[PDB]
């Protein structure tokens, strides 16, 4: 129902309560050519909330299983990284280098100069 | 989230509404790729007119920063605000300033390239 016609939020509502990964999956397939604007939404719903980082952690393996590559989930690291609840560092900035290494992109320095 | 966007309305007030730009600059501080905007600015030169957020954004103490106001202050053949300049940051080299220095006709200045 929802790709046919929805402000997905409340998808991912529905996501960030029921930690399904493997529904994620379901979603995050590729063959969707919707799949776009619903991370379009999520990459600033999914914040939204802020409680503890349970969905986050089982929505960021949903993303490096499935392989979210660069491009996709350093939206999510920066955009979690500025200014949010969570200023600790819990593989937060370690898959932020990762995904560093993995982008060798000159954004790499200032990241480090904000980093600590 | 994505940059593109400023660069394009920037370049567009620059063409179009610099007097509308400037304030901008200001209002979208926080994110930004502040080295490719100045390099962006070299290009168009007018730096000088965006000045005001330089002077701002002043503390992060960046190469690009440095290199901003040096030249600025050489086209602007100021001293006082010179020196309180370059003793507040030191993320640069000074040869090439000695450089510059060694003719400035003004011991005043030359004075300063002793000091450096």
């Amino acid at each position: 129902v929802c790709n046919e016609n929805s402000l997905f939020k409340s998808l991912s509502r529905y996501l960030v309560r029921r930690k399904d990964p493997e529904l994620w999956g379901s979603v995050l397939l590729e063959s969707n050519p919707y799949r776009r604007p619903l991370i379009d939404q999520v990459v600033q719903t999914a914040l939204s909330e802020t409680q503890d980082p349970e969905e986050v952690s089982v929505t960021v393996k949903a993303f490096m299983t499935a392989d979210l590559p660069n491009e996709l989930i350093e939206l999510l690291e920066k955009i979690v990284l500025d200014n949010s609840v969570f200023s600790e560092h819990r593989n937060l900035q370690n898959l932020l280098i990762l995904t560093a290494i993995k982008a060798d992109r000159t954004r790499v320095m200032e990241y480090i100069n904000r980093l600590d | 989230a994505n940059v593109e966007l400023y660069y394009r309305a920037i370049q567009f007030y620059l063409e179009f509404k610099p007097l509308l730009l400037n304030d901008l600059l200001m209002v979208l501080s926080p994110r930004l790729d502040h080295t490719r905007a100045v390099n962006y600015f070299s290009k168009v030169k007018q730096l000088p007119l965006v000045k005001p957020y330089l002077r701002s954004v002043q503390n992060h103490n960046n190469k690009s920063v440095n290199e901003s106001l040096n030249n600025l202050f050489i086209t602007e053949e100021d001293y006082q605000a010179l020196r309180t300049s370059i003793d507040a940051y030191d993320n640069f080299d000074n040869i090439s300033l000695a450089q510059r220095l060694e003719k400035h006709e003004l011991i005043e200045f030359r004075r300063i390239a002793a000091y450096l």
